[PDB]
């Protein structure tokens, strides 16, 4: 839900570096995707909705015990709000944040074999929306850099021509492009329409909802920082300033 | 043994699953509300001698007052509109118009996008399968009524079964000349002009005489839940008018003469329910698609 | 709001009166004192009048003519006849005006005389031409009257 | 302006346009030349806008 | 070689001349805008207990009051609607109404619009030509679908030529079973069910395998401009209250089934460009001549 | 013997008679200049972010007031200007506009319809007659610059005789290789790439070598007197959008690539004088075409 | 049967994706609008006894002042016209100018972007495709006007036949000798030297005699879109120098000899339609490139 709200290159990738692995992978084993399941939706039918399960999906599921899993869970939980089922990675990985896996050699990942055709195609990318596709192409960005393949991320948006007008505009080591970057990154937020407390037919969408409704509590409760009543109350740290950058950017 | 379908009903192809959603399908009442607005301004015009109704609809609608050296195209939700309409008949067009644009145009009249308070009736005829033995000719053409015509060249009367679905509520067969008709392990009862059945009971069998053709025309009616504003005349023109356009040009998808057939093919797929719901948003999208180029030709 | 309120399905009364009143307005102008058009001409040109009434030179047509003596008329709009430069020479053949409302007045006199207009029909200033406020005097006919004839 | 198409504003900072139109009036009297035109005049008038 | 052609595009006949002026389009804006307002007003006076409405929107219309005895013609509004219909038809009609009275009648309101403001689809499948080899027999039944059946009796596959002409946009080809259509002088794909086709490409080669017959059914759209207050309903109503009160029996001319097909062989022939200025003013009185005469019963 | 002549000048056809009077010659300068404010007006208004003064600029040249539900087309004078067009290409064009309304159009701007105040250059290359003895092959290419080839199959030297007309100023030759040129009854000078000639010199020689082919690269000017607001580019545009537009789709006349083309093929016909002053009024009525177009598009 | 084609309709390669919305559009046109000022403020300058028209002129262009012993590059907004115009000619070019830069720059100067005004006429002459029987040669050479040089060696004549697509509106042949043209399944008409032709009536038969070869200039008009302020004179020249400036220099891209022959290329291609939009704003910012460069002009 925290990580959904982001609405801007700089919060985004600034909430990554604070949040750790953890965060990304999830506990509980959930079910297997790409399997074709009939489910109960009374408000619209009295019959079974059929529909698919995917990795989209806001709800935790088996996840496989490679890098490749890894990463799927690591965009999933982006774009998503819920990771996988990856168990016993280790503490050394699972204390590093989420920007260090992406964007450090460091941690001692190895990611360089990781194709994007496939992962897209997994973490089904027909069925997507425009914010979270932007997501996934920062991803996609973020690792490129890191194992320097720069020139394989360009020719794969070149082959897709609709990612290559949404891909997002910044480059991995200087702060300068994500303060410039005006992308609207955001998944849930204060709706100008008018959102009610109703049930949609498929998953995605009904998670989604559940996420939009969630975030709605959670800004009118105790927990949201409003910045024009207490900005004096925040700690010097974590204080907004325009200085303020990302580490080793 | 031979075996016949409809044309229109082969090969569904899938359907776009963006901008289902709450927000999304408010974009779609209210682009249908006030592109509505838009055509009544006319008349509005007309009366009142002057332009100024036609100027305060289109800034509404395009939130850019309407200039003379301009054509007028109807700004960002002309856009926005064409888009969403593409997006919905095929899984392999883009998602383009972003979230946060939907919801600001969302946001300029109060609409509720409830697409399950009314319904509708759509008249095309599903035939699954026609299944004929040897030395008998069938032959199914139409959609909208469906005209089979059946030969025997054999020695002795045929058996022919049919198969309706499951999904049409009621279908009515006349034929051409008194036929019998009953239904599997049932007896025959004298030839009548009429028959009106419930697919749902079973496959059908018919007897057909040798001699001179046998043609059965078959009408169905299938009740689907629309919303409140939909209209059928509008919706069949804007799919008239929207593949005229191209909005359907993309590779890898089917074409169909009307928005009658377009439904209840999806509806007949492997999981036709699914494709329901996102194909009547389509029609209330190209509803006001209708209204809005009619007003603004371009 | 003003601009975007939907009318409730139980209007009161006064809206619909208002309305009805409003529309016969602008549909049927006569009868309020003004047009959309006029007409002016030379008096040698010999229009036919509606003469119904009696009136002696009745400014009073039933509809405009488009031709006159088999001759098209001009039709001019205001916008352009404001810009118009050489007016003595298109006033020296008629020509009609539109796209504007115009203003009228009309006294019918129980007596005979010539009618007439009260003022002159056109004024030019160096921003563009304008027709002067149109007032009518408007007298019965009598035929062998040689003397208002000839006036 | 008091024409009903004309809906757009004439600024009265700067040098008045009606300044410049009496010193090009008087400049054609001298060389027997028609006087500016309604349609010149427009023109003229309408240099200074908002 | 077999040529087949469809029944509806044959020999048009030439269409009035007259009232087809500015002053002229703007008496049948006016009319029907008269007309509407009169549909509108009965309908209010019966749901309500007073006939106020219908009073004033039949004095404007017929420039007289109703009458309880008196029997409700319609004016001179009426009797100049009725005649200049007849004149538009044919060339042959008298139009013997006073250019006069019509800009008298035309001054009653003022339309802020045109004839050429918006557009409708028309929905006529034009088969200029189908060509067939000496062994092959073609049908061609239909003018809303185009059913054409065409049988192979001969040695080996057959080429048949279709002829959509030049002036529709999309034609959308459905088959019984599936079959193969490619351009001219171009490689065959493999079979599908349904083809959609832009007329402008070229004629259309089908091949046709000997065997049992192949029915192809073809819906066509086409897009004519017309004033924005049109309506495709009212428009079919008013050609058929036409033509059953006699307004088109005149001497050498053709007669149509909808006003679909009227316009369309009208557009489908020398000089056609011209004509569909004409059946559009047509077609727009026609609206006027329905409204009027269902609130006008004789 | 054989003869070559270039392909543009080939019968051309005679022009109208029509609207060569002083009154219509101020019709089109009128245009032309009106024309000119509805391109300068629309710039204005987008920089002023105002339409008043394209507004105003339309009104003086349609005579009408834009609505924003009606289509602009630049209004009776538009159609008069069409019309001038199709009467000066062709003299069997039917010539309809009244006099009465080109007068009523030319006063709407004091510009003298003076057609000699200045002069152009024409580049098109006159080549009327190329002689070439017996077993030489001679081709002519191009118009802007004409390409002569020239092989000699013969035994001995050839002579073939240029004939450029009598009417362009200087004709450039440049050959691939250096050749000799000479009049008639003169002394063969040495080889050189580049002549320069007057067409009025007379006749000219050249000799053609056995060994190779040979390539003269043709070059000339014409000066044709026009108005002071005579524009080549703008003539040229006109005259490409007039012939898609289908204004000289008239019967029994010779279609040609450019204006320059059309002005020269006809100053070389036997009345080409009389012929050239209404072929410049046609430029100049081009050249409002396309400026008026350009503003308006439809 | 041999097959006979352009040299410039090839293998068009793909445009630029980015940079086409609408307030990338008013940036071309603020920079245009902008550049032109330059170059008349630049005129006025010359002409009088002192520089403000140009310190103003410059100053908005390239917000910072004109100063002695600089080169007088052109600020910013010299920048994003430049890489702006890299972007659009060729898909593999980078996108690096930010959307804010871009936004700022295009509220300088108040212009619509309507890149649909008015139309504009191109010359280039689009033959499709020349089948010729076997014992025929054809040879076509020219853009703007197409020569097409016909031999016949074989006993009898032949029949070529002439595609030019669906997309030039008029197409007017001739001839070096008159020589019979018409369309699929028609008769053939008398020997004449001119024809005209509107290509969307179908491919074209002509009759080839045995004897001299027969040559036939084509010259075709085509209507584009564009803005009104388009000027065919000021783009022509501005593709030439940002082809020599190196603007057009990226791996993997045809190269073109006019403007005319870039546009219709990517009109007959699939995806024409949504190809020439992108080409007339790389047209218009060309435009601006010209003027911009030829008043500030740089090594």
């Amino acid at each position: 839900m925290d990580v959904l709200s982001k609405g801007s290159l700089k919060e985004l990738l600034a909430h990554l570096e604070k949040t750790p692995l953890e965060e990304a992978i999830s506990y509980r084993i959930g079910t297997v995707p790409y399997q074709n399941v009939l489910i109960s939706r009374n408000e619209y039918y009295n019959q079974l909705y059929p529909d698919t399960t995917s990795l989209i999906d806001g709800v935790s599921r088996e996840g496989q015990r490679n890098v490749n899993g890894l990463i799927m869970s690591i965009i999933s939980y982006v774009v998503s709000g819920s990771g996988h089922y990856i168990p016993n990675i280790g503490f050394m990985l699972l204390r590093r944040s989420i920007l260090d896996i992406l964007t450090k050699h460091d941690t001692g990942l190895v990611t360089n074999n990781l194709n994007y055709g496939i992962i897209a195609r997994n973490l089904t990318v027909s069925k997507m929306n425009c914010e979270q596709r932007k997501r996934m192409l920062i991803c996609f960005k973020l690792l490129a850099y890191k194992d320097g393949n720069q020139n394989d991320y360009e020719i794969y948006l070149n082959q897709n021509i609709p990612l290559k007008q949404i891909a997002p505009n910044f480059i991995p080591g200087d702060m300068r492009t994500v303060i410039h970057n005006q992308d609207q990154l955001a998944i849930v937020g204060i709706p100008a329409y008018r959102l009610t407390q109703s049930t949609e037919l498929s998953i995605r969408d009904d998670n989604a909802k559940s996420y939009k409704l969630g975030y709605v509590d959670w800004y009118n409760s105790n927990s949201f920082l409003r910045e024009r009543s207490e900005f004096n109350l925040i700690r010097l740290k974590d204080r907004d300033t325009k200085y303020g950058k990302l580490n080793g950017w | 043994a031979n075996r016949a379908t409809s044309a229109f009903l082969d090969n569904p192809h899938p359907v776009g699953v963006n901008y289902v959603d709450e927000g999304s399908r408010q974009f779609v009442a209210v682009a249908e509300l006030l592109a509505s607005k838009l055509i009544d301004s006319s008349r509005e015009s007309d009366e009142s001698n002057s332009d100024v109704p036609f100027v305060q609809a289109y800034s509404k609608f395009a939130d850019d007052n309407p200039r003379h050296l301009r054509v007028k195209t109807g700004g960002k939700m002309a856009n926005a509109l064409t888009n969403v309409i593409r997006s919905y008949y095929s899984i392999n067009a883009p998602a383009i118009v972003p979230q946060v644009e939907i919801d600001r145009l969302a946001s300029k009249a109060t609409v509720s996008g409830d697409m399950y308070n009314s319904y509708a009736i759509f008249n095309s005829v599903p035939i699954v399968e026609v299944l004929s033995p040897a030395r008998t000719t069938v032959s199914i053409v139409g959609s909208d009524r469906a005209d089979v015509t059946m030969l025997n060249t054999g020695a002795g009367a045929a058996n022919i079964t049919f198969n309706f679905g499951q999904i049409a509520e009621t279908v009515i067969l006349k034929g051409s000349v008194p036929f019998q008709l009953a239904r599997l392990n049932q007896p025959m009862p004298a030839a009548r002009f009429t028959y009106k059945l419930r697919p749902l009971d079973g496959p059908f069998i018919v007897v057909l005489p040798v001699g001179n053709p046998l043609v059965i025309s078959a009408t169905a009616a299938t009740r689907i839940q629309v919303p409140l504003a939909f209209n059928k005349a509008l919706v069949e023109s804007g799919f008239q008018t929207a593949m005229n356009d191209g909005l359907f040009d993309i590779q890898n998808v089917n074409y169909y003469s009307s928005f009658d057939e377009f439904i209840i093919s999806q509806y007949h797929a492997q999981d036709g329910i699914n494709r329901v719901s996102t194909c009547v948003i389509l029609g209330l999208a190209l509803q006001a698609y209708d209204q809005m180029r009619r007003a603004l030709p371009v | 709001k003003l601009v975007g309120h939907n009318y409730p399905v139980y209007v009161e009364p006064v809206v619909n009166i208002m309305n009805f009143i409003s529309a016969r307005f602008v549909a049927d102008s006569s009868y309020f004192g003004y047009t959309n058009e006029i007409m002016i001409m030379p008096n040698h040109i010999n229009v036919p009048v509606d003469d119904r009434f009696g009136f002696r030179d009745s400014p009073f047509c039933t509809s405009l003519p488009r031709t006159i003596m088999g001759n098209d008329v001009r039709r001019i709009s205001y916008n352009v006849f404001s810009m118009m430069e050489d007016i003595d020479d298109v006033i020296s053949e008629g020509f009609i005006l539109y796209d504007a409302y115009f203003n009228f007045s009309y006294d019918i006199m129980t007596t005979d005389g010539v009618t007439r207009l009260k003022e002159d029909i056109l004024i030019v200033t160096d921003t563009g031409n304008d027709i002067k406020p149109i007032h009518f005097y408007i007298y019965f006919e009598n035929r062998n009257d040689k003397k208002l004839r000839y006036e | 302006d008091t024409s009903f198409i004309d809906t757009r504003k004439y600024c009265t900072d700067g040098l008045s346009p009606r300044e410049i139109q009496k010193a090009l009036n008087r400049q054609r009297a001298y060389y027997d030349r028609p006087e500016l035109t309604i349609s010149e005049n427009k023109t003229l008038l309408s240099q200074s806008i908002i």
